This record gives C-alpha cells, structure tokens and sequence, in this order.
C-alpha cells in the first residue's frame, strides 16, 4: 500500500533555481526563465524510467527571497516588491526583455503576489493532444532522434512588477514540482548505467554488479 | 461576518500537503484516456517477476555474459561443492541488481519470502545429480557433503528434471545472521561420445505473494 | 504430433504442444468506432497482410552475441505489407513471431528471445547523434558486440548492456520467451499494437524490436555440425489504415 | 470561539482565481436586458462561417482585389495545372488571415476537417472541364493530369454545375507533412462568339461542425 | 510430403517457401520468408505435409 504508484510518485522536489534584478546591463538578468522537460530534475528521472508512458496533472509551488545590493546606497524605505509569474501553453508566445508587449497577452495565465504572504501555487492539467506522455521514442521528430513533439509542456518567466527607474534589488527563485493523479504502462528495467546528458540515453559501459572472492565464498556467521 | 479564528500553521508551506489548488488553464477540455496495455497499479507487480542473477561474479569477468554462468565441470568430483552464497537481497552483491533488489532499494524496512529457481543448460544426454541445501538464519554454513545431508536438503537428478524450485520463508534486512544455500555434487556427470565438455546452471530469483516494504527513502546507486 | 497452418498462400508446420505468450494479455484487435467518428475513415486490406514472410535464417556459432530487427522497416520490402507503408500515410498492426530453430541431442545452448517496446539506443561516444542507418539494415539483422564499441556514428552495441544501458538479465520485464536446446526448440510471441497514439506514421517510429540473445553459448564436439540456423517467420495481424477517399 | 487553522495558500493574490469579491455600489439596480439580435454563445460560430481565400498572393498582387481571382486562361491546354496549395490552416499564408485562420491563432492545439468551395466566375455561354485532386499528408503533389486522375479527383463540368464543394477529414499541425489540393486542364474552356476572353475561378474555406480547440495563447498578429 | 531421413540426435530448421504461378522464385532466404512459408523444425518433427490448390496444365 505504500509500494502503490500514487505514493511512489505524488512527492514534491525542487527543480529550478535562476536569479533575477530590478535594474542591470544586461537585460538577460532581468528575467528568469525555464523550460519545463521532465529529463532535467535527477530527482523524478531515474524514478520515471521505470515507465514507457506516464499521465498526470501538475502542481508548482514558488519559493521566492530578494536582498538589496552592497554597492553603495543606504538608507532605504522601500514597499514590499511585486512579482509576476507568468505560465506560457504549448504554443504561445515568448518573451525577449522585460519590457515586451507578450507579459500582457491575454492567453498567457499570471499569477501577481507581493512578499510577505503565503507562496503562490497554481495548477496544470494534462496538456497533450496525445493520451499520454511518453518517457521513450524511438525514432525521428520529422530530424533529431529520440525527440517527439507531444512532450511539449511549456515554460516559465517570472520578473519584477516596479514602475519606471527603479531600485537595485536582486531576486531569487525556488520552483517546487509535483505530479498528481499519476498513471503508468508498460514496465522497464532500471537504469545500470550514470546518465550523461539531459536528452538521450548515452551511457559508458559499466559492469553488471561487484566481486567478492570465489564462487563459494560465504561471510562467518556472527 | 462570520467570526473566524486562524490557528497556527498559517501561511506555512509544507512540501507534503495535499491541498486543493487553482487550476491556471479552466478552459480546456483534456485529451481522453486509451486503453494501453500493461497498466501497472503496484511496484509489487515488478519484484515478482524472474530475472537473473550474477552468480559467477568473481574477478576478471564482471562485463561478459560469462558473469551469469555456473561452471560445472566433467570428470569424477563426487564430494566436491559448486556453489554457495547468502540470500540476502539489498545488501549483498550477488542480488543486489536485480528486478526485484532495486525496488528494494527504495524502501528501508522490507519482508517477505523468496523464490529461486535453478535450470540446467547442459546437452541432452549428460545425467547425474546434485544436492541442494539450505541451512536457516543463524546456523553455519556445512563444510562437506554429510553435514548438508543432514539438513534440509533435495536431491536434484537433471536426467529427469531441467528445473528445480525453491522458496524461502524469513527474509528480511537490519557478519551475516542470513540463511544461505549451497550445491554438492552427488555424483557426477556422465555422458556418451561425442558430447561437449563442459556444462552450465543458470539461476532465477523471484518474489513470493506476500511482501511488504515501508518507509520509502532515496536509493543509494545515483 | 504436428500442426500445420496456412495463411493466403503460405504454409509452415509447428508442434501443436508449443506454447504461446500473448504479451500483456491482449491480442490484437481494430480499433472500434467511434473514437475519432466524424471524418477520419479507416480500413483494412485484410488481403496479403495475414500471410507468413520469412525472413533469412541467421548462423549461431562458438562466438555469437546476437541479433536484432526492426518492426516495421523490416517488412518494408516484403510484398503488398511493403506496398501500403508507401501509400498510406498513417496505420498500425499488431504480429505473431515465430523462432524456430534446427539441432541435434549432441548440441548444447540457450537463447532469449525478447520484444523491447520503444527500444530507444545510445550512441558509442557520448556527445553524438545515433544515424538511422546504425539502427537498422531493414531485413537484415544487426549484430551486438562481445567488447564496447567506438568510432563515430556506431551504436553502443556491447551485450551487457544491450545498446539500452540497462542490465541484460533483467530483460525478462518484457514479452520474452526461453529456448533450451536440450528441450524445445521453438518460441511464439503474439504482440499487439502499442503507442500512445492510436495510429501513427510508419517510416518515422519504430514499435519494437525483436532481440536474440545466447546466454550460454553453443559448444559441439568432433564430426558436429559447427553451426545452428535460427528461423523467423512473421504474420501480421489485424492490419489497417488512413481511408482514401 | 471555532478555532481555525490557516493552510498555506494564504493572503496570496493569483491571477486566475475565482473568489467571491465585496461590490462597491449595492445600492444600485442595473438597467435590465435587452432582446438584441445577433447573440454569441461560442466562438465554433464565427469559424463555421464562409470567408474568401486569396488563393492568388504572387508578387505585385497584395493590395488589389486581384488577389482573390484565380486566372483561368483561353486557348488549349489540356494538361496544365491551374493551382495547387497545401492545406494547413494557421500556418501557411493562403489560409492565415481568414476567419477560421484568425480563430486558430488564439489555441496551441487543434483538429477538425475543413469544408472548401469553388465558384467559376465565367460568363454563361463558357463549358469546359477541371479536375480537382486531393492527396493526403505524407503523399506527394502529383506531377501530371494522369497521376492526379489515378489518386482521390473529382471531374467538375462548369457548363452544367457552377460550383463544386469538398470536405478533407484530417487537419492538425505540430516540409509540410499536410494534404494538397490541385487543379487541373481536362478540357479547356469553350466559347461562342462575342464573349469576354480570360475567366476566373473564387475560394471560400470554413469548418465543419466537429472543430477541437486547447490551450488558450496569446495572437502573434500584433 | 516432406520425410527427414537424419539420426534421432540431429536438430536444425528449415524455411519451405511456396509462390503462386505467375510469381518468380526467390532469389534469397529473406524475400522467401516475405511470402507464404512455414518453418520446419526437425528435431520435433520428422515430416510436414503441404496442399497447393491451383493446378492445371496447358
């Protein structure tokens, strides 16, 4: 009853830190940005390849913290900072700098929040026009391998919500992931070998188990 | 309206809450589900599945398939063992990558009972017997044919069976308070002209209906 | 004590007492109604799918790690089932494989014989692409290797880890049966149609792949037959495709 | 007095919520309804609507009304091809700016089948006879009035029908991997005396009833 | 009808592959199991039998 699925998975982790500013030279930094793959997190990897098709719903929660710069001014009085989170679906548009039109757009879902309150939270559903996610392909996208386009699942932008000239202040953000109303097909064997990249299945090989001395050896009975 | 209280534990975020969420896309109907074959419900349904084991994992063969092959040689060796080992899954080498010791990698209290199954991969025409003993957890292992004699034993004929299965009650985990098993030759191979040599047994591990685990933990081979 | 069954016009003989694994308890089936009703029109040739195609017999000796094949892409030149992977732009089956093989009581070995779903291979060097011809040859059979392979565009091939990097014992999790020389020597696998679609491109994706593997090696002795030919015979069952008109 | 435990989620504002919220003015009657013609329910209702395709986008053409004329010629040429375009509504720019095409670019995912209509705009003494063939995704464009005629065609008579309809059952998206429709001289066009000289063909695209939309996004058109 | 003559300690399989008239005959073993084939193994049994429908002569 505990070996069921749904305790097997259900389980929360962290699986994005990025750091983002109010003000820099950059404009790079003044975002934070990530893709939503489930072969980055070494968390839930290695647990979800003893699957070939899986199916759930997403829950995201934020964990965020900001400090001010040591350069040179003291002396502030600030209000609490404002946050924008914005989720993108499989075929929307993309941001470019914090300034665009596309943090506005109307098919885009945002979450606002100001510190000091409970951490923000907002729910997935199943988004494929598939009828499951696939942990395995074996062939070609149309041409890179091992790649499918139903895995597509969206990304995430978060940046600060000032005015006009603002003031020096340098975030942080924890993105916690977790997977509800899970089901799996078709078993698989564990993975006996370290993974090497975030995208294929490229491996070194590696013996099967570890030695001991003979064929009859047995440790002394304590 | 409606005088309301808050307790403490506001506002937390505790990483294994179950509780509802806002849902970010509302206006979306999901894909329906297809009827795939292999659903798996339980973890169970993996661990009671045959594999086979690296019993002849000494040095120098550790990457060849010659790691999951016993050798039986020719010629008269009535007295002489083939084989032993501890069963004891988790821990030691021997079971330790298997189907069902990396399910029990992830739990850190387990029980139940084991079944093994030895299979003869010889010709045809070779005949002769062995001995198959097991001695409970606590007790020694035996140093001849006579003293396993005295045991629990069976006497296994592979001129008239290719197979012989074995189960295993008390199992569980915490210089080895295991119980273990060992082959002696009974007799000897005899065989007619113009056979090969030399001859092999292969060994399959297995769990039994009832088996529990609990406490669920991270696996120590990432 | 032999059955011999026909298909079209083609006919092979088995031992009635073989037995058969049907992969996740399912057989093959259409897909029913109505789950995409409005327009998208299926059907069926039913004609010279359900026919045996041999394939070429393979040669088991002293130093052998295996085989593999394709599914499809192995039958892309085999007739009218490699007429309508041109013509039609989307389909699915499911197949019924069977593995026979030929030797004396003097011979020894034993083989695995197994069909991996979505059988998803690593390239020899790390930070690589696998290319397509490295995965197949179409009806010939690909070999693994005895020693960890290199060069650029080579799959991984050593045995141990069977070009997946997982551990070769514990490919018993998939549809697979044993064959034992000094028992029988013959092995039946009934694979219905498995993805996460219900119909799907043909050239593109590849379902699942048949592996053989010797565990024990084949070992004779003097005046012998220094080999084993290994059979493979596949039918198709329950074929069909995207409508024309 | 009913003691009361705050969950996390608390004091956050997220965007996509649906709460209850306190009015502003309660002491206010709203001016009651008004029977209007026209009401929408659904926006499956403005893709089911006929629109004009402008099939001819060439250069120096896309600021005319000669855009959405198809030049059928004078003379015999009884094999030529007259037009021929792949049907990928959304992506490709015969079909984007259309009002099925301005509808499927606020959702990520779609499918459905698309209903096309011909009109020859000739005068009323002209006969002569087309073939309109259809290829499905993955096949290629023929390449001659033979291998067109050997395919899925339909031979249309503009002496006897002035209009010909055509419904194509598979349409998603993700060099085209989509279905092409091409026409094609079977005759050429036959007139009497004192009558204009060069005829054109129109296009209209809509939807069919089953029409699937998910993922609500943001337009790329501004 | 098909009798294999060996000792009864000889295993081995054969591919018996029949084309209809009209059809040319296969060149290889793998176009031979493209069409309609059986495989014989002798080591279970010794013979195999085979119907062929249309015959007729000129």
């Amino acid at each position: 009853s505990e070996s069921s699925i749904e305790n097997f998975l259900c389980r929360s982790a962290c699986v994005y830190m990025g750091e983002y500013h109010t003000t820099n030279t950059d404009t790079s930094k003044l975002f934070a940005s990530w893709t939503i793959n489930a072969r980055r997190m070494v968390q839930m990897r290695r647990k979800l390849e003893l699957f070939t098709y899986v199916r759930f719903d997403m829950e995201v929660t934020f964990v965020i913290t900001s400090k001010q710069d040591q350069g040179t001014q003291l002396g502030q009085d600030m209000p609490p900072l404002t946050h924008q989170i914005m989720y993108i679906p499989p075929g929307g548009p993309i941001p470019k700098s914090v300034t665009d039109y596309t943090w506005q757009t109307s098919t885009n879902p945002s979450i606002f929040w100001t510190e000091g309150n409970a951490p923000p939270r907002m729910s997935i559903p199943f988004i494929s026009i598939g009828n499951a996610y696939s942990n395995f392909y074996d062939g070609w996208s149309h041409g890179v391998y091992g790649y499918n386009t139903l895995n597509h699942m969206g990304q995430i932008y978060v940046r600060h919500v000032n005015g006009s000239s603002p003031l020096p202040m340098t975030s942080t953000v924890r993105m916690y992931f977790k997977p509800k109303h899970v089901k799996v097909w078709v078993p698989r064997p564990p993975r006996l070998c370290q993974y090497k990249n975030a995208s294929t299945v490229n491996f070194t090989p590696t013996n099967i188990t570890e030695k001991r001395q003979s064929i009859n050896y047995i440790p002394e009975t304590v | 309206g409606l005088p309301v209280m808050n307790t403490p534990g506001s506002n937390q975020f505790l990483t294994s809450d179950d509780f509802q969420s806002p849902s970010a896309m509302p206006q979306f109907d999901v894909t329906p589900e297809l009827n795939i074959p292999g659903e798996v419900q339980n973890l169970m349904e993996i661990a009671e599945v045959d594999s086979v084991v690296p019993v002849n994992n000494v040095e120098g063969k550790l990457d060849t398939m010659e790691i999951y092959r016993i050798p039986v040689q020719s010629g008269n060796h009535q007295s002489s063992q083939v084989f032993g080992f501890q069963v004891q899954p988790g821990l030691d080498n021997v079971f330790k990558h298997t189907l069902l010791g990396e399910i029990l990698n992830y739990y850190a209290h387990w029980s139940g009972s084991i079944k093994l199954t030895f299979v003869f991969c010889g010709s045809a025409m070779a005949t002769g017997k062995f001995l198959l003993a097991y001695a409970p957890p606590g007790a020694n292992a035996p140093k001849s044919r006579k003293d396993a004699m005295l045991g629990t034993h069976i006497i296994w004929d592979v001129g008239l069976q290719s197979s012989c299965v074995l189960c295993i009650p008390w199992i569980s985990q915490t210089y080895t308070s295991a119980g273990n098993v060992t082959c002696w030759y009974q007799t000897g191979i005899v065989v007619p002209a113009g056979t090969p040599t030399s001859c092999s047994i292969m060994c399959f591990v297995s769990a039994c209906n009832d088996f529990s685990v609990r406490l669920l933990k991270d696996t120590p081979f990432i | 004590r032999v059955r011999s069954i026909t298909l079209g016009n083609s006919t092979i003989t088995t031992q009635e007492s073989a037995n058969v694994v049907v992969a996740y308890g399912r057989w093959p089936e259409y897909l029913k109604d109505n789950e995409a009703t409005a327009e998208d029109q299926p059907t069926q040739p039913d004609v010279a799918t359900c026919r045996f195609y041999t394939l070429e017999s393979v040669t088991w000796e002293r130093d052998s790690p295996g085989w593999w094949w394709k599914f499809p892409d192995a039958l892309k030149d085999m007739g009218l089932f490699g007429q309508n992977m041109y013509y039609h732009y989307l389909g699915r089956a499911g197949y019924t494989i069977h593995v026979q093989c030929n030797a004396s009581k003097f011979h020894q070995g034993c083989l695995m014989v197994v069909c991996v779903p979505e059988a998803e291979m690593g390239c020899s060097q790390v930070d690589g692409t696998v290319n397509e011809h490295s995965l197949s040859e179409g009806e010939t059979a690909k070999k693994f290797a005895s020693t960890s392979t290199n060069g650029t565009n080579t799959v991984q091939s050593i045995v141990t880890n069977a070009g997946m990097g997982v551990g070769v014992g514990n490919l018993t999790i998939f549809p697979h049966q044993w064959i034992n020389l000094r028992t029988n020597n013959c092995a039946t696998i009934v694979m219905p149609y498995i993805n996460n679609v219900p119909m799907d491109n043909m050239f593109r994706h590849h379902n699942f792949t048949l592996m053989i593997i010797p565990f024990v090696p084949l070992d004779y002795s003097s005046d012998s037959s220094t080999y084993v030919p290994i059979t493979v015979t596949v039918a198709p069952m329950c074929a069909e495709y995207n409508g024309l008109r």
